[PDB]
């Protein structure tokens, strides 16, 4: 039975959110560290009983859902709400096999035809990440949307939007101290808002940064990685040093 | 016993007038109305139901308004009276319709009738002289 971390939006604070994301990181990692950045477990040869962690979310209305995250990339692969569980379309038959080990006692299992990458979820949501507000309120609402989906109360664009919210506030926050800090600001002020390009370009570039760092020459990138600032202006990262405060977890490479 | 929503406040009004609709939740349902999202809808004989204004269950008080009513309508809460209000100012004849409230426990600010669970009985609003 996989490790569970619990979080509630009801009365959430910057401290309780911080404690939550720190705990999620602690279960994702163990660690293996390259140029000072922790590396997630290699998917190859990883035993199945170590492959996943569970995040149980609930809100003031006492609605609860449990997300499953893949420890190899910290990303959401599916969720359970009561008698039903739903999984993104797996990319290969090894991953398809792996998720049969999740929520094994649930009476109804479903695998969506679509995967959980942003390109696809944005389409289904009818909005880009740039136009989807994040915050404690949005998380509170996403929990409910996920909860009501099996009984037909949640439209598909709402569900997609709710995934996009959960994935950013949990997976991307775990991956990036920077994104964790951005979510803290919204919680602090109880003020929702959409992510700006500084957040969006880090998300889009997580795999490329993981590669750049692990393949670097003493921390120096073989080729620079371009990101955007809040105002859209472009800049390059040439070295791991400037990312030490920014990126917290890397997908395994070599 | 499920929550029951009782509406009031509709009626005849002339152009430029206002009404205030109330959505009053029944006593002795478990959760109080501040735990719910509440959406307002209207529906005219030919037309399908139409979302106009909604307030989330979220604690940041998030509200949504359709372009037809922004700046004129205001949705608000009176928790002491287990009530949500819809203040409708600057009414014009094509606001004429039956108006409905709807609620969902832990809900979000939706314009889709499918994303609520409980409905008020409806109340007619007519604007003309
Ligand atoms: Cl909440
Ligand atoms: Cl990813
Ligand atoms: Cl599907």
């Amino acid at each position: 039975q996989y490790p569970i971390i619990n979080f509630t939006t009801a009365g959430a604070t910057v401290q309780s959110y911080t404690n939550f994301i720190r705990a999620v990181r602690g279960r994702l990692t163990t660690a293996d560290v390259r140029h000072e950045i922790p590396v997630l477990p290699n998917r190859v040869g990883l035993p199945i009983n170590q492959r996943f962690i569970l995040v149980e979310l609930s809100n003031h209305a006492e609605l609860s859902v449990t997300l499953a995250l893949d420890v190899t990339n910290a990303y959401v692969v599916g969720y359970r709400a009561g008698n039903s569980a739903y999984f993104f379309h797996p990319d290969n038959q090894e991953d398809a096999e792996a998720i049969t080990h999740l929520f094994t006692d649930v009476q109804n299992r479903y695998t969506f035809a679509f995967g959980g990458n942003y390109d696809r979820l944005e389409q289904l949501a009818g909005n880009l990440r740039e136009n989807i507000e994040l915050g404690n309120g949005p998380l509170e609402e996403a929990i409910s949307a996920l909860y009501y989906y099996s009984t037909g109360g949640t439209q598909l664009p709402t569900l997609a939007r709710s995934f996009i919210i959960c994935i950013q506030m949990i997976s991307e926050a775990a991956r990036f101290q920077y994104i964790e800090g951005e979510m803290r600001t919204r919680i602090r002020y109880n003020r929702r808002s959409a992510p700006d390009p500084s957040v969006i370009t880090l998300e889009n570039s997580w795999g490329r940064l993981s590669t750049a760092i692990q393949e670097s020459n003493q921390g120096a990138f073989a080729s620079p990685i371009q990101l955007q600032r809040r105002n859209g202006s472009k800049f390059s990262v040439y070295d791991v040093s400037i990312l030490i405060p920014i990126i917290a977890l890397m997908v395994y490479r070599c | 016993a499920q929550v029951q929503l009782v509406e009031s406040g509709g009626g005849l009004v002339q152009p430029g007038g206002s009404l205030r609709l109330s959505c009053v939740a029944s006593e002795f349902s478990g959760f109080t109305l501040d735990y719910y999202a509440i959406g307002w809808f209207r529906q005219a004989p030919g037309k399908e139901r139409e979302g106009l204004s909604s307030i989330s269950s979220s604690s940041d008080g998030f509200t949504s308004y359709s372009d037809s009513v922004k700046g004129r309508f205001t949705i608000s809460r009176d928790n002491a009276k287990n009530t949500v209000y819809l203040q409708m100012n600057s009414l014009k004849p094509e606001d004429t319709a039956v108006y409905y409230c709807a609620a969902r426990l832990g809900g979000w600010a939706s314009f889709s009738p499918q994303e609520y669970d409980y409905w008020g009985q409806g109340t007619q609003v007519t604007v003309s002289s």
